[PDB]
């Protein structure tokens, strides 16, 4: 299936994906496409933050969904 | 109604802020549930690795050290070097992550390298604000950053595919095997670690393993029922923060004792004396 | 004594100096361990922009404080 990437500058990453993948390999996915490595990546989808060792199909995550891409910060 | 506890900015207030806040948890108690765990025996183990003073060699005398050095300088002395031993045991893909650094350098950077641009002048940062390649930025200017652009402006010469992230890096797996290795023992070596700048996912394993959760800025998982530790982070810096009720009874109660800079502390040259 | 700069991306670098330094001789520090000329360089300490010819304790800028550095050129 296909689901939507949604940052908020406005750009859409659409990744194929199956609802057996982890979150963990999203964040891969999208790494592989963009190359925002994972350990700044926080995914949202309908507002609940999502873990990486649980399934798109716990979340019911399904065809056409749209998640949400937020950086999560570095520090000195 | 929460104190923020300013962590020193080292490059390591990371492990600065998650020492001073998981010490005023395992003093107040609420981690004894977890001291027998995997996870914080490997702790224990890793805090007696680094303190040879340390004995006996037990929660009960990492307990006293803690309330000894209660200066939040003193705990981030102590504590963050000892975190940051343990975070090294629990990375597990560290080849591949190099091997995305090095092909978001040359594919970003694919140009400015082949023009002889200085590495300041390199784009390091990407559209959503996320930083390229932290690790490689951490390492020596003149001994290894340098040099590796002026090997990278080699081996590009053989790259005649188009400029995508996927053919840079089924080039860079085929073409700079021996580079990939040299960078390995680089950055796994590299004395200045502790200073590269930190995301709280970096240390996901071993806060999972320590039955802790960090939560930025206030973004907290309500389906979370774990101890957390709550970090701030403004100004690319980690500071956290703890309940009034809790900073006057497990943080700042004796004076500054250790006269070390965060170097010596990472490289354990200067042994740190038990108490009293 | 040590002070800390630190970047955009939260990378730290520690340099070596006395609080009778000028903020002119700490960039030159700064080029030394990065390579960044000191007119691109511009320093931050606590939302004050650091002008070259003051000093460090002009500043009150104390041993382990964590400077902001930003190039002039990609702010």
């Amino acid at each position: 299936m296909q689901i939507f990437v949604k940052t908020l500058t406005g750009k859409t990453i659409t990744l194929e994906v199956e609802p057996s993948d982890t979150i963990e390999n999203v964040k891969a996915k999208i790494q592989d496409k963009e190359g925002i490595p994972p350990d700044q990546q926080r995914l949202i989808f309908a507002g609940k933050q999502l873990e990486d060792g649980r399934t798109l199909s716990d979340y019911n995550i399904q065809k056409e969904s749209t998640l949400h891409l937020v950086l999560r910060l570095r520090g000195g | 109604m929460a104190k923020t506890i300013k962590a020193t900015g080292d490059g390591a207030a990371l492990f600065n802020a998650v020492s001073i806040g998981l010490s005023v948890e395992i003093l107040s108690g609420r981690l004894d549930s977890q001291l027998d765990t995997p996870g914080y025996q490997a702790l224990l183990d890793e805090f007696a690795k680094h303190h040879p003073q340390f004995n006996p060699k037990s929660w009960k005398t990492l307990k006293e050290w803690l309330a000894y050095y209660n200066d939040t300088r003193d705990i981030e002395l102590i504590l963050a070097p000892v975190l940051f031993n343990l975070n090294q045991k629990y990375q597990d893909h560290l080849d591949e992550e190099i091997l995305n650094e090095l092909t978001n350098l040359v594919w970003k950077n694919k140009a400015n390298i082949e023009n002889g641009q200085a590495w300041f002048q390199l784009q390091n940062t990407g559209d959503l604000g996320e930083a390229l390649f932290p690790k490689l930025e951490n390492l020596d200017l003149k001994k290894d950053r340098a040099p590796l652009l002026d090997k990278l402006r080699e081996i590009l010469k053989d790259y005649k595919l188009e400029l995508t992230r996927e053919n840079v890096k089924q080039f860079l797996t085929e073409k700079a095997k021996e580079l990939l290795s040299a960078l390995k023992k680089k950055i796994s070596s590299d004395p200045h670690a502790f200073q590269r700048g930190y995301s709280c996912d970096e240390l996901k394993g071993m806060t999972d393993a320590l039955a802790i959760s960090l939560v930025e800025n206030r973004e907290e998982d309500i389906t979370d029922n774990r101890i957390k530790i709550r970090l701030e982070n403004q100004e690319e810096h980690w500071n956290v923060l703890c309940n009034e009720e809790d900073s006057e009874r497990f943080l700042d109660s004796t004076p500054s004792r250790l006269k070390m800079t965060s170097l010596e502390a990472y490289r354990g040259d200067k042994q740190v004396s038990a108490p009293t």
